[PDB]
């Protein structure tokens, strides 16, 4: 909708073989009598390379929505992948959660350990004051 | 000349501030809820029963606006360097290949434990209920469901009223410019 | 299909998932969960759309 | 063919689609919708022949 | 060919120069355009940090008999279930970690309050051995 070549809207765009690039054909054609060279790519071109446009055809065409099946299949893999990316999220969440969880197992076991052994100890001192 | 250091001094208070630093509200996820005081009566068998006066102390910072069940706070305090010499207790004695074996243990119970099973029966795979764990848990799912779809229909309003002025033009242009436009140029 | 709906017969498929079974079996809890699952993707969906507003619609009009 | 630049056609979503039985109610439809456009089609083929 | 995003095979396995490991394109190029930082390195991140690669495809599996074939909604009530239960054990693996946490600090905290018991009982019975 933009002309590289002059910066407004081409009337009647025009696309270049050579190189994808919409221009408007006073331009273009302009460009292609001077030289026989695309003002972009600096690559040869001709008047047969420019692409007038040929939208009217014979077909019936849709809303631009997501009332139609490849637009609406488009939208069914979009549901998809979202509720995928929120699996993949939420699995990276509790594999951390795991690791954690893992590394505070082991830590409550030795201090469960800890506990006890203290506790015996105690006991010992327990009964080494009462023995007087 | 004063306040270059009286200032310094108010951060020497907030330097002071750091080395005292609990835990379980230091990240403050979560939290061992409310309804505290019958937990630990009902504990049964050793640390269950002790774990109530921390639980008590988690009512003494704001987390007690969600609610209150019982309160009964025993705040016993603690200390700085008591808290670094049982740190340096604890992992002084607990040498990866034990972890990596329990990482594997951890790992694969939970998997067992954690069944194809929307309410958790991990509990119930030793106590006998089923409807009932089904019941409340997806009745306050419900109701979760109903408060959500009632703060979503307060903002369906605007949506279908910006949709009636910007999709109902949309359609009613594109039905009346797609059928007869294009049915008359194959005509023409 | 095709001579399957020769005559309509409009073909049928679950739409009982507002009914909302009251406490029952799984079923009810099934119903539940994919309607909580359903009612997230909704909420995400529509703040989405408000995000922009309706200068796609402008576009699509233009 | 030559992969062109466009600025792509804005999608514009109906009041109701969120995911949902929406989204399969809508299959359904758009299944007959095209399955009748077809028939149409082929009848009118007959006719015209 | 072992993907660590999610387990499935990946189609399209990529390699990184600065931490090679796997995984897809697209999924990667949407992250950076949602955060363009590294996320492992916590590393500014650019869209020419990967190398173009080829991949032979994969088959599919394309079920058969073709009967009014409304499976498809059932699928994606399984996917929502799996999901469902998922998240459920998110909320019990955070649960289950804080309980833990906090049973260790009271541990650690018991361990500090019968040492002191300890140390002052041992001091009174090598006093009293004294006398």
């Amino acid at each position: 909708m933009f002309c590289s070549i002059s910066g407004e809207t081409p009337k009647e765009p025009v696309i270049s073989r050579v190189s994808g690039n919409v221009y408007e054909k006073r331009l273009i054609e302009q460009v292609i009598r001077e030289t026989s060279k695309d003002p972009v790519t600096q690559q040869e071109c001709t008047l047969e390379d420019l692409v007038p446009v040929k939208v009217p055809d014979f077909v019936r065409p849709r809303p631009p929505s997501a009332t139609s099946l490849p637009a609406l299949l488009s939208l069914f893999q979009e549901e998809w992948d979202s509720v995928a990316l929120e699996q993949f999220e939420l699995r990276r969440n509790l594999t951390e959660t795991k690791q954690e969880l893992s590394t505070a197992l082991y830590s409550l076991d030795a201090a469960l350990r800890v506990i006890s052994r203290l506790t015996k100890e105690r006991d010992e001192a327990r009964e080494a004051l009462a023995k007087f | 000349d004063r306040e270059r250091r009286i200032q310094e001094r108010i951060a020497e208070k907030e330097r002071l501030a750091k080395a005292r630093r609990s835990q379980v509200i230091q990240r403050d996820l979560i939290r061992p809820s409310v309804t505290q005081p019958e937990k630990w009566k009902r504990s049964l068998e050793l640390l269950k029963e002790m774990i109530a006066l921390i639980s008590s102390d988690a009512i003494n910072y704001p987390f007690g606006n969600s609610k209150v069940k019982g309160t009964a706070n025993k705040v016993p305090d603690l200390s700085n360097e008591e808290i670094e010499r049982c740190r340096l207790l604890l992992k002084k004695e607990i040498d990866d290949y034990i972890q990596f074996e329990k990482e594997f243990l951890e790992t694969y119970s939970a998997l067992h434990n954690t069944s194809s099973l929307l309410p958790g029966l991990v509990i119930y795979e030793e106590d006998d209920e089923d409807v009932e764990a089904a019941e409340k848990f997806y009745t306050n799912d419900i109701q979760r469901d109903l408060a959500k779809k009632a703060l979503e229909c307060n903002k369906l309003e605007n949506r279908v009223y910006d949709l009636v002025r910007s999709s109902y033009e949309q359609r009613n242009f594109l039905i009346k410019k797609i059928s007869h436009a294009w049915k008359a140029l194959q005509t023409e | 299909v095709a001579a399957g709906k020769g005559e309509k017969l409009a073909a049928i498929d679950v739409q009982r998932y507002i009914q909302l079974k009251p406490p029952g079996t799984r079923e009810s809890l099934l119903q539940s969960a994919v309607v909580w699952e359903y009612q997230k993707s909704r909420n995400d969906n529509l703040y989405l759309l408000e995000k922009h507003g309706e200068k796609a619609f402008d576009s699509s009009l233009e």
